[PDB]
């Protein structure tokens, strides 16, 4: 089981817990304000306008 | 079997473990489990019945035979009726007068 | 089993039914028309361009 947890964990899920996280992630990444999915959305048309 | 069928002990206990290993438990020790361990206490949760005869030790007095262990006619049937499997069993060793 | 389906498609996996719903979301966060990575990728080039 803890093998099992390690390949779930950090092989298939990478470094990341879940894909919340990893969203915000994204976000940060692309944009300088961390936040959601929408305040991504919301950086990159204000960007784009 | 109420407490350690096979059925119980595969399916909850095998739900049991995949909630603690998606919530990191065997990641890390902090997590705290919700009955992972039923397979390790199969036949020790509420396996027996017992019941001290009060009226037959009034009448048998100091000196007397403890116990006695008592299988029934249907061996997985006890728990469907306690009180039916505990009468059976002191029906053996009672006063007997031919 | 219904504690551990709440966690998995809620917790590890956010909102997010499965990845393939993901960069979806993620492709129409980034960019107007819906789309896979492919798309992501000929939308943003053609705007590099």
């Amino acid at each position: 089981w803890g093998d099992a947890s390690n390949t779930f964990f950090n092989l298939i899920l990478g470094g990341f817990q879940n894909l919340s996280e990893f969203v915000t992630l994204i976000v940060q990444a692309v944009t300088g304000a961390p936040g959601g999915l929408t305040d991504l959305q919301a950086f990159l048309t204000e960007r784009w306008g | 079997p109420a407490a350690d069928a096979i059925a119980k002990l595969i399916i909850e206990t095998t739900g049991n473990l995949l909630g603690y290993f998606l919530l990191g438990g065997f990641s890390s020790a902090g997590t705290i489990a919700a009955d992972i361990i039923m397979p390790f206490l199969v036949g020790t949760i509420a396996a027996w019945l017992q019941w001290k005869n009060t009226g037959r030790a009034t009448e048998l007095g100091w000196v007397h035979y403890w116990e006695l262990y008592q299988q029934g006619a249907e061996t997985n049937s006890w728990s469907l009726a306690a009180l039916a499997a505990l009468r059976g069993g002191f029906l053996v060793g009672r006063s007997e007068t031919v």
